[PDB]
């Protein structure tokens, strides 16, 4: 059988950037600047070992930003920052300031009626 | 101010509402597109296939267009009872929090949103509402060296609500979502046991409200 | 699925005849991507609700209670907790069969280290940090000091742990090692999971032979139908395999979007209790599971997830007259 | 492989983010034809003698090759057709 997958074009905003990175989807960088991916074969975006937050979610942890001159990039995504709570068999952390947030949280109801 | 100058701004969070209006329109479109397809037949025309053809054969033309638009309805139709659903499952959610977080106070953790949840205020959006959930998120925190347990005379004396908490020299008890220490009286503590079991229990001296008073 | 290349195979004499179903073909990448979007939505949101990836500390003094059965092995090459191992091993050609016709399995976006990441996180943030880190910054606590609290969560006062701790210890330690057998010695406790790799796999295979079936036309073999059928009359033919092929996308197509649904119903539920089970203490009565709850351990499994949940069960009772 | 994204989108801006177009299946550069005397169509077509129907002859023919250019430039044939595979294109295709 062929590659297949599919073709993906992977692109920041047309606004910021009219630059592509084309990723093909489970194949090998034969029969097409090439990266070799995790979901296939990626054209156009510089491998960055810096691995940051997903931004353009691509597979497999592969996610791509436009930012440095500038390229796309792909990179390891980085899930959330590092931290280590720092712990001991006594040690307690008391909040004594805080803050009252209002979070927007937005669902359907009704979808538009038809006969 | 903020949820202000987000919406003033921002198209997007309000995506799940415009995929729900897009996603219809667009099997709308769809289904109206459907109504220029050949589906095999001669033409798209229902009338077209009839003026030039002698109907004893329209007859079997028009199947290909009615099974094919008929088709195009059962798979308009069986997209439709899927999304209600989807819509269905989004409005009982809706309901659960309008029941729960606007006219309670919801013990549930992070289903009105991060933090601890205080009030909601839902707002209309077409085809929709918009919840604003005030919650009380905790701020500046402090390493405190703390204890699970206070011997004073031999009893063990535990925290009604909170925990024994010191800076380095005096122990304080205090609630536990914010720092607000107060002196060890029995009023704070309890007691329980004795001083061999507890994992983790210090020396100290739990003051009492009722010796001084005593003195006089 | 390709729908155009799945329906007509290399061939341009069929790939103009589906041209006259219009938006067919469109439609259903439309409405399986809607599908492939959100899945990687659910995986989502169930396990990353934690702003920060927590590890833990690196001693181990917990007070007794033995973690190193569910938190990440440091000698594994892909961490992952000894439980979970275990599951890996349960759940499970079609490796390419599926693939040669279009049918296509894209990578799911987090792969499972990342989701032993979470996992670990979410663990490492629940152990360490009490149940604080779901409402803002982590806030480390003495772990016994801790339960103390999850105790008066379900009404028993804290006096009860700090004397029993050495005792709790080992009953939760003890009852750590039976979820091991319970995995290792029966592999129908997986069934949810396995229901649903299944049906997945099921219906593919249901999909491919349907590439073989007559439909009313001469041949199943399209290239061969068009190589000998008259191109006036094959027509026709192409047609009963197009219009039972293009249907029989649609049924696939349907079944996925029911199934989906199911699942992204179970989503909310495994999100639902990871936000309330994990990261808090349930109120509510038997939605952790039978007894008064105390805290929920999340593990990963293959397109899964599985909670330890600890929980509160009283035992011996004493007749009493009261008033 | 850009522009299509375009068209996929229907918007002359295409918003962030990834979008599938198109699918690239690799041509094949040439074609492949394996195959492995004379059928008797002179002594079956050209034959003497033909028997009624209630004792029809039958003749089990393999291991020759087919003349079917001549069977459609024969042209004095009354009532000549193929059911389900063509006539014409069953030159190659074979038995
Ligand atoms: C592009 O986006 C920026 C914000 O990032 C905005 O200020 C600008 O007006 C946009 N331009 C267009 C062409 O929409
Ligand atoms: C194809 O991909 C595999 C795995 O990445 C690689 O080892 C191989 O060299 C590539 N090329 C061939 C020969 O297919
Ligand atoms: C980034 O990772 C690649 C992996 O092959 C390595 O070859 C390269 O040297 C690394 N670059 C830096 C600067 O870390
Ligand atoms: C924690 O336990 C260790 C080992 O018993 C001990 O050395 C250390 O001082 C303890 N720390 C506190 C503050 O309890
Ligand atoms: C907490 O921080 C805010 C910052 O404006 C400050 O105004 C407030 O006084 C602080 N907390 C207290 C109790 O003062
Ligand atoms: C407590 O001490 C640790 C030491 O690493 C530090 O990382 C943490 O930020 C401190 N927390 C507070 C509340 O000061
Ligand atoms: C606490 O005070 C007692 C005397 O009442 C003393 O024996 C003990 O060493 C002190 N420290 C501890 C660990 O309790
Ligand atoms: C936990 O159990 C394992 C089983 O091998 C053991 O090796 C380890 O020492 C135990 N840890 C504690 C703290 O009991
Ligand atoms: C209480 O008494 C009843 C009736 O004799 C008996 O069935 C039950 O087991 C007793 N329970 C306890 C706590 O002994």
């Amino acid at each position: 059988p062929c590659s297949f997958g599919g073709v993906s074009v992977i692109t920041p905003g047309t606004n910021t950037s009219n630059q592509v990175a084309v990723l093909y989807q489970d194949v090998n960088c034969t029969e097409v600047n090439v990266f070799q991916t995790r979901a296939g074969c990626l054209i156009g975006a510089e491998h960055v070992n810096n691995s940051y937050e997903c931004d353009i979610p691509i597979g497999a942890g592969i996610c791509a930003s436009y930012q440095t001159s500038q390229s796309i990039i792909a990179y390891t995504m980085s899930l959330g920052a590092e931290n280590s709570v720092a712990y001991s068999n006594n040690s307690i952390a008391i909040p004594t300031n805080f803050t009252i947030s209002v979070t927007t949280e937005i669902l359907p109801v009704s979808m538009t009626k038809t006969s | 101010g903020k949820i202000q100058d987000s919406l003033s701004s921002t198209a997007s969070a309000l995506g799940k509402l415009q995929d729900v209006v897009n996603q219809n329109a667009q099997a709308l479109n769809t289904l109206v597109k459907q109504l220029s397809s050949n589906f095999g037949a001669i033409s798209s025309v229902l009338n077209d296939i009839l003026s030039r053809l002698d109907k004893v054969e329209a007859e079997v033309q028009i199947d290909r267009l009615i099974t094919g638009r008929l088709q195009s309805l059962q798979t308009y139709v069986t997209q439709q009872l899927i999304r209600a659903a989807e819509i269905r499952a989004s409005a009982n959610l809706a309901a659960t929090k309008m029941s729960e977080c606007v006219l309670g106070q919801s013990k549930r953790v992070d289903f009105c949103g991060k933090g601890y949840h205080l009030m909601s205020f839902p707002q209309s959006a077409p085809h929709g509402v918009v919840f604003l959930h005030v919650t009380y998120v905790p701020a500046q925190e402090k390493n405190f060296t703390t204890a699970p347990a206070i011997c004073h005379d031999g009893k063990a004396h535990f925290p009604r609500e909170g925990v024994f908490v010191s800076n380095g020299t005096h122990w304080f008890v205090t609630q536990r979502n914010f720092y607000e220490p107060q002196i060890i009286t029995t009023d704070n503590t309890f007691v329980s046991g004795n001083c061999d079991v507890v994992i983790g229990i210090v020396n100290n001296t739990v003051y009492d409200p009722l010796q001084p008073e005593l003195d006089s | 699925v390709d729908c155009t290349m799945y329906i007509c195979g290399d061939s341009t004499e069929c790939s103009n005849l589906l041209l006259q179903y219009g938006s067919f073909c469109t439609q259903l990448n439309r409405a399986l991507t809607g599908i492939a979007v959100e899945q990687d939505k659910n995986t989502q949101e169930v396990f990353a609700q934690v702003k920060q990836i927590y590890k833990t500390p690196p001693i181990k003094d917990f007070g007794g209670f033995n973690f190193s059965q569910i938190l990440p092995d440091p000698s594994k090459p892909s961490k992952r907790s000894f439980i979970e191992d275990l599951l890996f091993n349960k759940v499970t050609d079609l490796i390419c069969a599926q693939k040669f016709n279009g049918l296509t399995v894209l990578p799911p976006l987090l792969t499972d280290e990342m989701i032993a990441q979470y996992t670990s996180a979410l663990l490492a943030g629940t152990i360490t940090s009490g149940w604080t880190f779901g409402a803002g910054a982590a806030l480390q606590i003495p772990f016994a000091m801790q339960m103390a609290y999850r105790f008066n969560g379900i009404g028993v006062t804290q006096n009860v742990l700090y004397e029993n701790q050495k005792l709790i210890a080992n009953q939760f330690n003890s009852a750590i090692g039976k979820i091991q057998d319970s995995l290792s010695s029966t592999a129908s406790a997986l069934g949810k999971l396995q229901d649903v790799v299944n049906q997945n796999a099921q219906a593919l295979n249901t999909l491919v032979k349907q590439l073989s079936s007559n439909f009313g036309a001469i041949s199943s073999v399209l290239n061969d139908i068009l190589s000998r059928l008259d191109k006036v009359e094959a027509e026709v033919q192409i047609d009963r395999l197009i219009t039972g092929r293009l249907q029989s996308l649609q049924t696939y197509v349907t079944q996925q979007l029911i199934r989906a649904a199911e699942i992204r119903a179970s989503a909310n539920l495994a999100a639902t209790k990871m936000s309330e089970c994990v990261l808090g203490q349930s109120k509510r009565v038997d939605f952790c599971g039978k007894g008064y709850h105390l805290m929920s351990f999340p593990q990963s499994a293959p397109h899964g997830v599985v909670f330890l949940h600890v929980t509160y069960v009283p035992a011996q009772e004493k007749n009493f007259t009261t008033a | 492989p850009l522009s299509e994204t375009k068209c996929t989108l229907k918007s002359f801006t295409v918003e962030k983010g990834i979008y599938q177009t198109s699918n690239f299946r690799v041509q094949p550069t040439e074609s492949i034809v394996r195959f492995p005397n004379l059928c008797p169509f002179g002594e079956v077509f050209n034959a003497t003698r033909f028997a009624s129907v209630y004792a029809w002859n039958r003749k089990r023919i393999s291991n020759c090759v087919a003349d079917y250019s001549v069977l459609y430039n024969s042209a004095s044939f009354s009532t000549f057709k193929c059911y389900g595979v063509s006539p014409t294109k069953l030159n190659d295709l074979c038995f």
